[PDB]
């Protein structure tokens, strides 16, 4: 078991229109399945999801607002993905954090997702 | 003893029920009276308004500062020796399961006391039996219809935690469950989530989705609040809980209960005895055989309520102390068929529906000559 | 007279009708608990079952040899009075119809004696005045209920041949109908046919399609055959025969019924009071609104029932010669609410459904504060 | 009114491979409306219906054995129609009588219509 971990990196505050580079990486696990997600959080309710890096690559369900400009990468033997953004618009300073699923779906919440 | 005039006060009592239920039979079966959708909505009515005001009935009228306590232990030492002997077969043996222990426990122990039960003890012994049958009633509400809730949410709760934490579960230190979410079988999606804290402790949260084992700790915390949530959409917990109230605040300042409000409450649960067994057989036409199992089961449903109920109450009521006639109202008692409130509890949870289908049906059918086997035998 | 002691003897008997009601008027419209599918499997309950065995109760219990002829022939005087003044204006006037001469006479004359007036009468004089409702009762199963379906079948069969043989209808000598037809108003394509014979008479043949006046022995046929059909249909009709037939055998040779048989039929009938009152609040929460014509009419429906109907009987009541005690309660079981069984009528027929439909629900409503108005008057 | 009479002529036993000249000749009616019509009857029951001169000769309506070889007249003045049969088959013994609408359906009974 050896304490299943999850940690999360890249939060920061920065200009409007840039670029930043999340990542989740998942350790001390099971055979763990790709459903790995983000979705943010504002103080306010009714959250809403944003990317996917599910079962092989084959769909990736995006959001409505972002279609095709985040890329989201894979390497399963170092077992961590990347949440690329692009052009960053300044009504992202929601709360950004990944749910690996291996079954049941875990989550940690340690970001500083921000901007100008 | 047997004369024959008291094979004329048991038909008196018992030949009206069958009346009722063979006229509903009929009218879906042979004549066409019913649909399907119609047939709903009369054993919804009888569910919900007929049946709980027919138990507060009852329930209210009985003395609790005189109930027989000799005869009311030796019912609660059945079921004490059942479902003790229930526990050496799941530990001892690799083949016994729990859903096994919950079908042999309501087919051993729970008959049909309410609706059957009280004319017929009422029509054979006079009217100390069917008083005697009330304060049975009152046990079954109150305490082991209650057990029988921990029992099936206990089991759903681990086909739960087994199946979405195999290799985890021992870090979990807190469940929650929302509040739109009353029953955690497979019905609704069931989106589980877990929040990994400093130490490596996992603290899940179950959500309804939208389109090892954990301490005996947090499993307890888990099964209170949703046998909780059960209890309070019941109709026969309220029947149970106001019946019992007033029935301590009557019997002691010797309060009579105005006429205002006993004829409130008589003028629907009048109905209670009379479309309780017209509901019944518009479920035996409902069904596509009687005999809905096999004929490999049905003869063990029946040997298990027939049989070994009047046999392990037999060994409880001689070591108690009952002799005479109390011994022979508790074993008779005990040949009762099956209870309807077990047959819904199966079907809702899904844990041998048609085992817990035939025994209700198929034993109203076949009960009569068997009570009247016993009573011809006992009063020999 | 009115003590405060006979004011809690009325409460007492029609206050558990009212409970009954709000319940499942409150159990539609408020929280919903009955799909309107679902009502549908509980009103025809009521309507086959539950109220043709209640009246088998009251009919068969009823002495045939002393009835009270005094008190019974001012009743048959008061539908006497208002036919005949029914006729009197749809043959002077122009503008009289035969849809308002049956709408009107059922508005005046005939009330609700048998779920409400038996056990309002019964608290408000004793128990000699819920044995006069009784003798009501029969009257109105076996006389004023049938020469209703008279007047809706000849209503129907008079729609039909001076709708399709406008110019030659003096000729036809036979009609004859398929016996795969009930009612011949519009539901089926109903085709009919005449057959010239000879001399050029016509024979007129109804079928049921796929995909001037005619003399009165030819009409007079038609319409026996046609309430002959929907008269063995009928549930209320065999209420009526076996009841008043075993009410002459038992009143004669002092012949009880047996205990097996009377407590068969008192199994269903204790469930008919209840829920009478149960099913007429379903049928006022699935009405759009409760006062459904408008209120130009729904005063007009209202002032036949509680004014004309007690006017015109204390005229009839005085020309037979009731004083006292007999004089109060005639005059009180006219002012009774609208009764069901000329609102079954109404609907099937269409002939006025919504003038019948807020005389039976908002008169359940008022008619208290009405009755309670001319019992303080009629005792001062 | 005069007695509303119906007379139907046109039977006879005839060989098989012919044309017969069957009439409906209506007299004495209120405005007539056009449904003529023409039935079979067997001695056995299920009898069917076989064709139509109706409303303004739109569609007459044939059975489906006799599909296109029926001829049937209409003259409004005269009130009479025809049935005009043609290659006549042996299975033609029943009864052809005619069905004129104004409302209601009125018919007589008389023909001879059989074939060997």
């Amino acid at each position: 078991s050896s304490q299943v971990q999850l940690v999360e990196s890249g939060g920061g505050l920065v200009q409007a229109g840039g670029s930043l580079r999340l990542s989740c990486a998942a350790s001390g696990f099971p055979v763990n399945i790709s459903w790995m997600e983000w979705y943010r959080q504002v103080p306010g309710k009714e959250r809403e999801w944003v990317a996917a890096i599910q079962s092989t690559g084959s769909y990736t369900w995006y959001a409505d607002s972002v279609k095709g400009r985040f890329t989201i990468s894979r390497d399963n033997a170092k077992n961590t993905v990347y949440l690329q953004m692009n052009s960053l618009k300044p009504e992202d300073t929601a709360v950004y954090y990944c749910r690996v699923k291996v079954g049941a779906y875990y989550r940690g919440q340690g970001t500083q997702v921000t901007v100008s | 003893m047997i004369t024959a005039a008291d094979f004329y006060h048991v038909m008196t009592a018992m030949v009206p029920l069958y009346v009722a239920m063979i006229l509903a039979y009929g009218s879906v079966k042979w004549w066409k009276i019913f649909t399907p959708d119609q047939c709903s909505g009369i054993n919804r009515f009888v569910a919900l308004f007929a049946v709980p005001l027919l138990s507060f009935h009852f329930i209210a009228a009985n003395n609790p500062y005189a109930m027989n306590l000799r005869f009311l232990a030796a019912d609660s030492l059945q079921k004490v020796i059942v479902l003790s002997l229930l526990f050496l077969w799941c530990k001892l043996s690799r083949n016994g399961s729990l859903d096994w222990t919950i079908t042999l426990f309501s087919l051993s122990t729970l008959p049909n006391t309410l609706v059957m039960g009280i004319p017929l003890l009422k029509g054979m012994y006079g009217n100390f039996s069917g008083d005697l049958m009330v304060q049975i009633v009152v046990l079954q509400c109150i305490i082991w219809y209650t057990l029988m809730l921990f029992l099936f949410e206990y089991r759903g709760a681990k086909l739960l935690i087994s199946e979405q934490f195999p290799d985890t579960a021992g870090s979990i230190v807190s469940i929650h469950v929302d509040s739109d979410i009353m029953s955690l079988d497979g019905r609704q999606p069931l989106e589980t989530e877990a929040e990994i804290k400093e130490d490596g402790k996992l603290h899940v949260t179950v959500r309804r989705s939208n389109a090892v084992m954990p301490p005996t700790s947090v499993m307890t915390r888990l099964i209170l609040i949703m046998v909780w949530r059960k209890l309070i959409r019941n109709p026969n917990s309220y029947s149970s809980l106001f019946g019992i109230t007033w029935s301590l605040i009557s019997f002691k300042w010797n309060i009579e209960m105005p006429a205002l409000i006993a004829k409130s409450i008589s003028i629907l649960s009048d109905a209670g005895l009379g479309m309780a067994m017209f509901s019944l057989g518009l479920f035996m036409a409902l069904n596509p055989r009687i005999i809905a199992c096999g004929n490999r089961r049905a003869a063990f449903a029946a040997a298990m309520r027939f049989v070994v109920g009047p046999a392990v109450m037999l060994v409880a009521s001689y070591a108690v102390g009952l002799r005479g006639v109390l011994l022979h109202v508790a074993i008779i008692q005990a040949a009762l068929p099956q209870g309807i409130v077990p047959f819904v509890f199966a079907k809702e949870y899904n844990v041998h529906p048609d085992i817990l289908s035939t025994a209700v049906i198929f034993g109203m059918l076949i009960a009569l000559p068997i009570t009247l086997l016993y009573y011809i035998l006992l009063g020999l």
